[PDB]
RNA sequence: CUUGAGUGCAGAAGAGGAAAGUGGAAUUCCAUGUGUAGCGGUGAAAUGCGCAGAGAUAUGGAGGAACACCAGUGGCGAAGGCGACUUUCUGGUCUGUAACUGACGCUGAUGUGCGAAAGCGUGGGGAUCAAACAGGAUUAGAUACCCUGGUAGUCCACGCCGUAAACGAUGAGUGCUAAGUGUUAGGGGGUUUCCCGCCCCUUAGUGCUGCAGCUAACGCAUUAAGCACUCCGCCUGGGGAGUA
């Protein structure tokens, strides 16, 4: 039943770097079925970064998403990304019944040292 | 670092006169018994440098108070010298 | 003359029997070297606040010994690392 | 005048730390910095022990 | 105005600033999860900081009237961190493209509507 | 003789030091489950990895390093420096009392030790980072800044090296000379039933502002760069030259 996975409540895992935004969508276990990216519907470059491109990648995961059926999902949020203030509200708006909203910044207890320059 | 109740029993056999506690046989006496204990210490944790350096100022404090004694009063210090088989 | 609490967790998965066992070899072997227990007490069943290994709970169960200052580590230290059945503990002091 | 902090009554290290489990600053509790550096020994014993969390958010 | 140095400044000072603002301004106790872009002059003196903020047209003052007091923080620590010679002076104001991009999306309807 | 110095007695705080053990986050990698065509990068790109299943997610494991919150214009140390927790060993300092020794003190050439980082020798380890090096990008040119990797090294043990914008650019010791206001560790008194509050007095650090005074000015000002005494180190125009 792995493609075809009826499950209306799993966890949205969106990832959006300073430079790309991926969206995917997994089960509440953590199964993923689809995934979005800027980098795979057209988006190069800076275009990536800007929010509206994270946007509408939430928007092409959330309809595969729901192509296999889900209501209710928790989202994740990754690193500073420049589209994650507006993809709650667009996962929202696509027709989703999201009730956990949780922030999973990693952070180090110094570990490793940074990369000195940029 | 020697124990308060050590401390005790050296200053109370090398006290002068009963009431006395603070006097350069008294002294030099519990600085040899703390600057063994720091000299053990050493031999066991060899790169232990502040410890070193403390036992260094305990050192020279007993060797200031040792010539202090015999500056003041010969025989008393030629007694001492050998009580703690020190100084030859 | 120094006072060593300790407490240990044994995870949940012991038979009571062999929890018993545990308890009263660790307490001999604690204050068999020259401690003397002064308050072994059995806090319990209660909710960790991190899965250990895999483990969710455990048994907290605390003894204070007063000894000499290598009576109460030293077969800890041992002992605790190669028993499987002991997954947390630490000593401490006045 | 509590004048000394144990890691094992978990009530007075929960009522000085974060919804994220981490320790409050001085500044919010109030507390002093005697106080403070006990409570921060204390609540890092309780952390050893499984006790207390180390990232809490669920 | 503009030259392919101050584009880096102001990338290599966005990571920084997003990461500060969301990571080291406690005391402010209207914290939001932001956004940024940042922009500045061809010598690197001014900035202008681009943000959104999440809540009411109260909530954002408070957040503003938070962010000037940190602002010496701010300057600092990202003083601390950068190899840039003169720290530019900064101000933040929000992103109003946010909205009026969204207005923008808005006559999209209208001409739909004719259409069918 | 007890005032300086020191030992007592009762207390206090501390990332002071050395050794062993324990823990969480994060990291890279490995394995596994799902899952498809991208990932990371930049100003934009490119190098590179990706159909042999990448990246992403979830779980388990391996190893190394450093200890997010506390965290402070805070603390400790002679300096360099010292922040996860527990235990062992151990140095210093501060407060109050002060019966105890009774000037036992200060400084200190030569001497002997400690001494950031880098570096050298013998070994071990090696996760991140990264001189050199390889590639790409940029440029009139770019050997550099940017990106993709990456060796020595960063880590450990024992030795060597003995230098720094090693800085308070202020040697050590002692005494005197207006104040105001924080802050760390104590002590005492008063008020309050009670200090958990507060106020007053005080010792030792650590800050800011300011008289007299000093300075060429900036500025310092009881933590003096003021007023004095003791001892040591050092200077006598710039370059040549830290050279022969």
């Amino acid at each position: 039943r792995r493609v075809k996975k009826n499950i209306e409540n799993g966890v949205a895992h969106i990832r959006s770097t300073f430079n790309n935004t991926i969206v995917t969508i997994t089960d509440e276990f953590g199964n993923a079925l689809s995934w979005s990216s800027a980098g795979a519907l057209g988006f190069k470059g800076s275009k990536k970064s800007t929010p509206f491109a994270a946007q509408m990648a939430s928007e092409t995961a959330s309809k595969s998403a729901m192509e296999h059926g889900l209501k209710t999902v928790e989202v994740t949020v990754k690193g500073p990304g420049p589209g994650r203030e507006s993809a709650i509200r667009a996962l929202q708006s696509a027709g989703l019944e999201v009730t956990a909203i949780r922030d999973v910044t990693p952070v180090p207890h110094n570990g490793c040292r940074p990369p000195k320059r940029r | 670092a020697i124990s308060q109740e050590r401390k005790n029993e050296i200053i109370k056999e090398y006290r002068v006169h009963e009431t006395d506690t603070g006097s350069p046989e008294v002294q030099i006496a519990v600085l040899t018994a703390e600057i063994n204990a720091v000299n053990e210490h050493l031999r066991t944790h060899k790169k232990d440098h502040h410890s070193r350096r403390g036992l260094l100022k305990m050192v020279g404090r007993r060797r200031h108070l040792l010539n202090y004694l015999r500056s003041k009063d010969i025989q008393r210090y030629r007694e001492l010298i050998k009580s703690l088989g020190i100084r030859r | 003359m120094r006072t060593y609490e300790v407490m240990y967790i044994v995870r949940p998965n012991i038979e009571e029997d062999a929890k018993k066992a545990l308890v009263e070899r660790f307490n001999g072997i604690l204050a068999t070297e020259g401690a003397e227990v002064l308050e072994a007490k059995d806090w319990g069943k209660r909710r960790l606040a991190y899965e250990i290994n895999d483990f969710k709970d455990g048994f907290y169960n605390i003894v204070r010994v007063k000894s000499d200052n290598n009576k109460a580590t030293d077969e800890f230290q041992r002992l605790a690392k190669i028993s499987d059945d002991i997954i947390r503990y630490m000593v401490i002091r006045e | 005048g509590i004048t000394h902090i144990d890691y094992k009554d978990t009530e007075l290290l929960k009522r000085f730390i974060s919804e994220r489990g981490k320790i409050l600053p001085r500044r919010v509790t109030g507390t002093s910095a005697k106080y403070q550096r006990m409570l921060t020994t204390a609540i890092k014993r309780s952390r050893h022990m499984a006790l207390l969390p180390y990232v809490k958010e669920e | 105005m503009s030259s392919m140095r101050a584009e880096r400044v102001g990338e290599q000072m966005k990571k920084e600033l997003m990461d500060i603002i969301n990571n080291k301004v406690k005391d402010p106790r209207v914290g939001f999860i932001t956004i940024t872009d940042v922009v500045l002059t061809n010598d690197l003196s001014q900035a202008k900081v681009f943000l959104t903020v999440l809540g009411n047209d109260k909530e954002v003052e408070n957040t503003f009237k938070a962010l000037d007091k940190a602002k010496g923080f701010i300057k600092s620590e990202l003083g601390s961190r950068m190899r840039l010679r003169i720290m530019p002076e900064l101000m933040y104001e929000y992103d109003q493209s946010i909205e009026y991009g969204n207005k923008i999306e808005r006559m999209i309807q209208d001409l739909h509507k004719q259409d069918r």
